[PDB]
């Protein structure tokens, strides 16, 4: 659910 | 399999594969380029990272779908197929980690390259940790932690707080803390401290660098909003 | 490669692969199911079609990106990589056509099954025609035409004008006329006639069948709007 | 550009 780098 | 193709041709074809959204091909081309034995430029490191992030990203999404179906059920088919996808994911992670260990990291002397590769190493151990359940789960988690930690130490000594690699590293290490290490307070503290020190350094940046840095700071803010 | 897995397990795993959006796996599972030698149910035919349509669809999209780059250019890399993707696409088409010929079509006696497989045969010859440039381009086009035509003849004798397979067949045969055969007037005439006769038969349908048929009639209308 | 069945 949380954002890692993209 | 790429040993007979020129390095420059592998790089050019990796860029073509990206445009065609053929990320498996892209990763194979960049693997071949790495195996030429020369260090990678900044642009080339990004191509390597984008290729494998997209490949493993699709595997992780599929694994999560199948794992969810498996939990709701618990014949052998759901488990068997989840295991198949999981094994393919672990193989891709092992391939990336093998490229980092032979010999990208040991030849990376500059902060931008070394932090980039160590962040990658933390990421792919994190992906292994997401599916790990056996006697090596703790060691896999500590391998992710160790790689992230060394990257953090170098980045804090050698890069400004707004550096996009430094920011993306902190973002992912905070996700590691929250999702893998069961340390949500550490995750929140790292994200907030990273965001605040970046905020205070934005005044030194050009318009283009400002856009690069604020883009990643927004992801830190999104997580903080999700977590608090 | 699937010879040791149960037919039912292959079908179940094909459905899991669809949920995971793993269409390559899905196609491999359905290929294994076909090679068990038993006829396919309506649901199983749909699984086969969905799997390969998605696989070849990604290849066609990539081929179009690369072909566009190749035209704007005209080293060998762009052509080489376009040829690689093109060869992989032709291999998938040949695999599907091989399954239809050995032995899906010859055992398909019912109109719903036979028209379905002949439509598939027309479609995959159409995909071969999209990339064909050599001495066999005309024969490939006529193979698509012949398969579509036999499917049309059966569908007009054996199915109502609102039958979704009949409608999708006419839609794709009209696209064949417009894009492959350089017959835009034939494409428009077929789409309009198909739409109008379906319109006149909607009153016989239940609410669910009405939704199925009008969905595909909308695609016919979209093309007519694009073409006129 | 035109729609085939999907
Ligand atoms: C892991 C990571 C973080 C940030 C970047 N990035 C974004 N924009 C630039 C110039 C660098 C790449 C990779
Ligand atoms: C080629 C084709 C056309 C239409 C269908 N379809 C859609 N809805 C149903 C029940 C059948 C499948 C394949
Ligand atoms: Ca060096
Ligand atoms: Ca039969
Ligand atoms: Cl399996
Ligand atoms: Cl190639």
């Amino acid at each position: 659910r949380p954002s890692s780098w993209r | 399999a790429m040993g007979s193709m020129e390095r420059a041709s592998l790089i050019q074809k990796a860029k073509l594969a990206e445009q065609a959204e053929r990320y498996e091909d892209m990763a194979a081309f960049m693997k071949g380029a790495v195996e030429k034995g020369e260090e990678l430029s900044c642009e080339e490191r990004n191509l390597l990272s984008v290729a494998y992030k997209n490949v493993v990203g699709g595997q992780r999404a599929a694994w999560r779908v199948l794992s969810s179906i498996e939990q709701k059920s618990n014949g052998p088919e759901v488990r068997e197929y989840r295991e198949k996808v999981e094994t393919e994911l672990q193989g891709v992670c092992d391939t990336v980690l093998g490229l980092l260990d032979s010999h990208l990291i040991k030849e990376a002397g500059d902060a931008e390259s070394r932090v980039f590769y160590l962040k990658m190493k933390g990421d792919y151990y994190r992906y292994l940790a997401e599916v790990a359940t056996g006697d090596d789960k703790k060691r896999i988690i500590d391998s992710a932690r160790s790689a992230y930690q060394e990257a953090m130490d170098i980045s804090k000594k050698e890069m400004p707080p707004t550096n996009p690699i430094r920011l993306g590293l902190a973002l992912n290490f905070s996700v590691f803390h929250y999702e893998i290490a069961n340390s949500p307070e550490e995750a929140i503290s790292l994200a907030k401290t990273t965001f605040d020190e970046a905020m205070a350094d934005l005044h030194t940046l050009s318009e283009d660098s400002y856009k690069d840095s604020t883009l990643i700071m927004q992801l830190l803010r999104d997580n903080l909003t999700l977590w608090t």
